[PDB]
């Protein structure tokens, strides 16, 4: 992302929606739901807060933090070796190698019995109130406004209170701005393009940045002169 | 003057009162005049109300340390009030003159103490107790009950009694408990 | 005990009160009711003579997992007058302003 | 610099820890 | 009966018990019998457990009003337990028949007093306040500790001691003092 | 202290006044109320004997983070007659137009 | 009003000095 | 704190008050 | 009891303290007791702290109306503190009982007066004015300094010395 | 449980009743 | 501490296990 | 009230001690 994620409170979207006389019955209760829906449907990683938190494994199982939504990586606390997805179907079940993990709910199923693991996970930036906190990027705000507008007009059109042309125009505008926001939050910055360039041009390829925490994904690959 | 034991028996029978004059050597000539029991429904800002719940003159007894320490064990059924949905004000009136040279503000002829039955409040708090265990959620009921009790405590010990009745009526006037079984029980 | 009987009576009375108002209680909660009255039966019969104090400890600590689990089973209230921070009502009575060889001195 | 009864109570409770009776000799 | 003072000494070396019998005109015949100390490991609901930490008999010390007041200073390191990580339960018994005019409910022979060390909680509060002094944000662990202490207080005042032991051992067991 | 009492009473009274007008207070501020009254009972109890003056400094400087944090807690006002720049009311009174060996003189 | 440990130390030492 | 002498006299006055 | 002048010398070498007892008729019995100096490091809310910077007892100087007025001039370098980055707190005490006719609230043994060096503030204002001379734009640091000084003034006059030191240390030292 | 002596005496008394 | 009838019944039921009658010698 | 085995051991042993 070229731009920065300056955070603002949720009713900044209701500043903008309620200009429209047909969206005057929207509330913070509706804003919260549709904003979470938009955050998830877009799936932009720059909107989440990067956090690292260590837990202990009792026996191939560990308690997971409360605010976790996705896991960037899991590693062993003492070695630093990263973990992979567990393809095994019989992990903690005995009969009569390289470590791995799996996460479903509040439980993480590792292949280690008793060890501490570091989890780099993503969460949502919250407000002083326990509510989501949205970027103030006007592209993001306009796209979220159009999302909420499109949902409300879909309801009104199912009722027959909106002309079909109106809903078609709203959907068209929302689709274009959804593409625009997706590209805005995804296209690399200049500093990120240096990382991508250092990853791309490698006379001797580096294919083991997963073992580390992708620390050296972006380091330059310096060849000595002979 | 001070309170030694101010409590309602957990069996919901007895409003226990145990007052004693302070032991310093300026408080010989000060004695106990009377004990006035008052409730939230008949409270007045200054002094006891003109329609109290119970009056007890100390001097209608042996006539000196027997005066200086007094204890009452009123049965609440006789008072015709609920031990749990009732908040009592105990006024103790002194009879005498403290000797001079006492630091001022120690020569307070009247002392007041508030009484409530915490057992039903603990019954209500135990419901939200286990929210303390669960993580990822705020124990909102536990915090609410703690703040409800602490409001009454704070408003009592600051002397802001009227707001204390307002909070008591809002929160705990609908408290329920097992009335004392008038036929006494065999145990020991 | 005489208190497991009261807790069980209250629990099943609440259970059938819910089945009177509603027509459904969680069977995950009926399981706790079943555990509770099974323990009540076992401890109040000819099977209590096999109980040691370690067994009593384990039984009580297992039963207290049922305490606030449901609305039917509730935390019991016992007669107690203690706390984690007790009061200091001791009084100081100095004698003839007399310090001892190192410490102060009272009656 | 005025002291209330409560402050004197704190002084008592502190001093009581340091002093003992005749029997404790 | 009742407790006069019941605390661990400020030097973290003695466990102070001071018991007295009620001054009532119907408790002349009531004396003190014994002091039994239990920890969170040996505690049982129905009275003192067997194999108690420390059994004390009062007629040994004295050679009648002396029996109505008792004080002790037990060196905790002689009891072979941690003064920081132990939850002492102090039982007391009467050995006496009160008068026949005793009001209903006062003829309770046994009492109980719970004891914990408050230094570790104090140091934890100072650590959390020091964290607060930076950037003026309250750690969530601080609120959690406060509410967990309130939970243990409610459990003790209501007599639900086993769950109080559960909470104590789970939450506050690792204490520095 | 006698002032932590007043601040705590004011804070919780404002809390319940808000819960009377509205039906919601930020739990990020209920945390501050909890810390405040927990500290006051800490300092007005049997645990006030474990505090040094450095601990007093730290406690006050940590409580002042709660001062203007929310409307429930306010900056306390003390009786003060000082300021960063004081007034000079001294008066000049020389003796019959005299001086010392280097400088002026007065009464 | 509030006391710290040092305040009590001063008070008790000053008591013992004059006893 | 910085106790004055008269405060100490007050303290011993109130302690010998229960003499 | 009040202050006549409480100032740091213009030469940045002496800390001037000139205290006096009020002239009203019922402080005839009241005298001056001591002078205790504290800095932003050793202050405590409850009166002067332990291990203070400099204690002064006024019977030592004299050998009674002379004791009602006192004047001190402390070489700041002898106190082993920085005259430019130090905020001094000056306590005074009375050791005397007023009459029984005193109006309520006037009988207070102790007072307090805060002290700082205005030379660094003067130099900062001159620097910011020099910046303003070039292009006639107001630097925002100047307004920040003005408002933070006013904040410390409000904290001092309301008695909120802890947050006052917090602002001082955070802004006018570091 | 401790079973102080009067409890044992009570048990003896009851048992010896229908003895 | 107060004992009621069922506690006594349990005590007798326990003691009956240890004891015999004269014919059993 | 609830007895464990140890309670019965105490009662029976102490009764035989008094017989």
């Amino acid at each position: 992302m070229v731009n920065n994620i300056n955070w603002v409170k949720l009713p900044v979207i209701l500043d903008r929606l309620l200009r429209h006389p047909l969206l005057t019955d929207l509330n913070l209760e509706t804003a919260i739901q549709y904003t979470l829906d938009f955050i998830s449907a877009m799936g932009l990683p720059n909107v989440y807060v990067d956090k690292i938190e260590t837990i202990d494994i009792k026996e191939y199982r560990g308690e997971l933090p409360c605010d976790l939504i996705s896991i960037n990586q899991v590693r062993l606390h003492k070695n630093g070796i990263a973990l992979r997805a567990m393809t095994d179907n019989f992990n903690a079940y005995p009969t009569h190698g390289e470590p791995s993990f799996k996460t479903q709910g509040r439980v993480i199923f590792t292949s280690i019995k008793h060890e501490k693991v570091d989890i780099s996970y993503k969460a949502i930036m919250l407000d002083d109130e326990g509510l989501p906190l949205i970027p103030d990027n006007p592209i993001f705000l306009k796209t979220l406004e159009l999302y909420i507008k499109k949902e409300w007009f879909t309801i009104l059109f199912d009722m027959g209170k909106i002309s079909p042309a109106v809903l078609n125009n709203t959907q068209q505008e929302y689709a274009f701005k959804a593409g625009q926001c997706n590209n805005e939050f995804v296209i690399p910055s200049v500093s990120e393009m240096e990382a991508i360039t250092n990853m791309w041009n490698q006379l001797i390829p580096r294919v083991t940045e997963f073992r580390r925490g992708f620390k050296n994904l972006g380091d330059k690959e310096y060849i000595r002169v002979h | 003057m001070h309170f030694n034991e101010l409590r309602i028996s957990q069996d919901n029978r007895f409003l226990i009162i145990d007052v004693s004059v302070d032991n310093q050597d300026y408080f010989e000539d000060v004695l106990l005049d009377s004990i006035v029991i008052d409730t939230q429904d008949t409270f007045v800002m200054n002094g006891p109300s003109d329609n109290p719940l119970y009056i007890y003159n100390v001097e209608d007894a042996y006539d000196t340390q027997q005066m200086k320490n007094v204890r009452l064990e009123l049965n609440i059924q006789d008072l015709k009030v609920s031990p749990c949905s009732t908040m009592f004000f105990v006024y103790v009136k002194s009879k005498g003159t403290p000797s001079t040279d006492t630091p001022c503000g120690f020569d307070k002829d009247q002392i007041l103490g508030t009484v409530i039955n915490l057992q039903p409040i603990y019954k209500q708090t135990l419901k939200y107790l286990k929210e303390v265990e669960c993580d990822c959620n705020i124990p909102k009921g536990f915090i609410d009950m703690i703040l409800k009790l602490k409001a009454i405590e704070l408003c009592v010990r600051t002397g802001n009694y009227p707001q204390a009745i307002k909070y008591w009526n809002k929160f705990f006037i609908k408290n329920n408990c097992k009335s004392p079984t008038s036929n006494c029980g065999c145990y020991g | 005990m005489d208190k497991m009987l009261e807790i069980s009576e209250e629990a099943i009375t609440r259970y059938f009160t819910t089945l009177s108002q509603f027509g459904y209680k969680k069977y995950s909660d009926v399981d706790k009711i079943i555990v509770l009255f099974f323990m009540e039966e076992m401890l109040a019969g000819e099977m209590s003579y096999y109980v040691t104090q370690d067994d009593y400890r384990n039984i009580v600590n297992a039963l207290y997992c049922l305490a606030g689990s449901t609305c039917m089973i509730d935390f019991p209230m016992f007669e107690s007058y203690d706390t984690l921070v007790h009061s200091n009502n001791r009084t100081f009575v100095p004698r003839i302003t007399e310090d001892s060889i190192l410490r102060s001195t009272e009656d | 610099m005025f002291f209330t009864q409560e402050d004197y109570r704190k002084i008592e409770k502190w001093l009581l820890a340091n002093s003992r009776k005749d029997t404790d000799f």
